[PDB]
């Protein structure tokens, strides 16, 4: 099938809610090994954002029931099922970042500022979903990670894009509740989620709804957190 | 509950 | 594996809602060959309701835009959007064999003479299915699966007729499931409305939410014929 | 419309 079909089967996907197809469709263009355009870089990363996030919800929920129940055998089957559901999330997770370091990060070129944030921020957040479900030794290095990538994606956005472009503002809200959930630094977070809103607020006039919409999410993550 | 991400 | 567990992963599926999941757990359950409770029946047809049920909701939507692509006549964005529409309709397909098979070879297969509600509520499920199928089928085989549709609904209903209370939920469903049949599958609104009615008046003399909630679906089904 | 099933 052609490069539109594929694009097209994406939509389909999407619109049957299908999104396990919709993130092989939008693998496959990015597997054709050239650039995505904004609209296929949104698809792509609305797919695997969802198909993650079925599995992010359902391994929540299994462990809290874990916790939440002297039965041997139960206690077994709940472990068994919270980690099948781990392991299906860390797949997905890895699927991702090779798709990010084979293809999207690697045909960026020099000057491709917002993609490269664009792909490194899916890298900080695909790391930190490793890291949400990491225990033990094991974690310290997505943390890193993570970090690694966030941190690069921050020295670019605020070099070389607008404090309201959207992609900005959503790097810094993810690079706060990394911060904040996976690092318990709670100072940093709110220095940087409060330096990005009040920078995107004092350029408010050369605005738009997405990049409101991501200030909104700021401030109401700037309130859970005081 | 848990911080919102985009 | 051992059977509390697996049932108690049906529910640890249906709460973390991967319907996929609560199925096969089910299924192995009534792969052990031994008689499913009211609860673990339950349990069983809103999982594979649910599974079905979202198969039949991508389809619905993958039909209507395979609709309107044929009426622009596009022949690339035609031959994708028809290929994935059947990609679903083979899976639907395939789960819907899987809860026939299941039924006819454990679950009805072990109902002894005296548990007609089970024999009620399993040729209900047969029917729905076969229906769920016949929604996607055209030719003879459309023709084949209504007929088995048909007489699953029409056994399923001369037995509750006869050994279950007009108020009660399975009974009230099937004349419901029933009515759907005639109306949207034959396209025979009169038998549709005439069995709809008669359900609804078997209720009303003889006055337990799901009867409540059926019955106003009886309302709003005949409302909205 | 479609016709509600339970
Ligand atoms: C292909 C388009 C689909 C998937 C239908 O929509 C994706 C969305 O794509 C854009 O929105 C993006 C975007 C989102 C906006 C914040 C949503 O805004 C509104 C008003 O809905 C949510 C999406 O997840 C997405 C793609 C995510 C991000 C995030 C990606 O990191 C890798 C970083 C910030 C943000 C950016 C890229 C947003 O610009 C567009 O601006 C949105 O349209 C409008 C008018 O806001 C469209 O809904
Ligand atoms: C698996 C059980 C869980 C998920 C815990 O509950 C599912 C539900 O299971 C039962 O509900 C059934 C039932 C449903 C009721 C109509 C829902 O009622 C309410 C108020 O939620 C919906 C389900 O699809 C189900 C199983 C369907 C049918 C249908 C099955 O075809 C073979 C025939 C009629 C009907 C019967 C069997 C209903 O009794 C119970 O009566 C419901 O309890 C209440 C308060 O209504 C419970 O929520």
């Amino acid at each position: 099938v052609d490069r539109e079909q594929l694009v097209q089967k994406a939509r389909l996907a999407e619109q049957a809610e299908r999104y396990d197809d919709m993130a092989a469709a939008m693998k496959n263009v990015t597997e054709l090994n050239e650039p995505l355009s904004n609209e296929e870089r949104n698809l792509l990363s609305v797919a695997y954002k969802n198909v993650v996030g079925a599995r992010r919800s359902s391994w929540r929920v299994i462990s809290s029931i874990e916790q939440k129940t002297g039965n041997e055998k139960k206690i077994e089957m709940v472990r068994a099922y919270r980690e099948k559901i781990e392991k299906e999330l860390e797949a997905v997770c890895q699927d991702v970042l090779s798709l990010l370091d084979n293809y999207l990060i690697k045909n960026c070129s020099e000057t491709q500022y917002e993609s490269k944030v664009f792909y490194l921020k899916m890298k900080g957040d695909y790391y930190r979903y490793l890291a949400e479900v990491a225990t033990g030794e094991k974690r310290a290095t997505v943390v890193e990670s993570s970090e690694k990538a966030y941190s690069e994606a921050h020295e670019i956005s605020k070099e070389h894009m607008q404090p309201t472009h959207p992609i900005r503002l959503g790097l810094a809200l993810n690079y706060s509740v990394f911060y904040y959930e996976i690092q318990n630094a709670p100072e940093q977070a709110c220095h940087l989620a409060k330096t990005a809103f009040d920078d995107a607020i004092a350029e408010l006039d050369t605005l738009y709804k997405d990049s409101t919409l991501i200030m909104q999410l700021l401030r109401d993550n700037l309130t859970l957190w005081t | 509950r848990r911080s919102s991400t985009s």
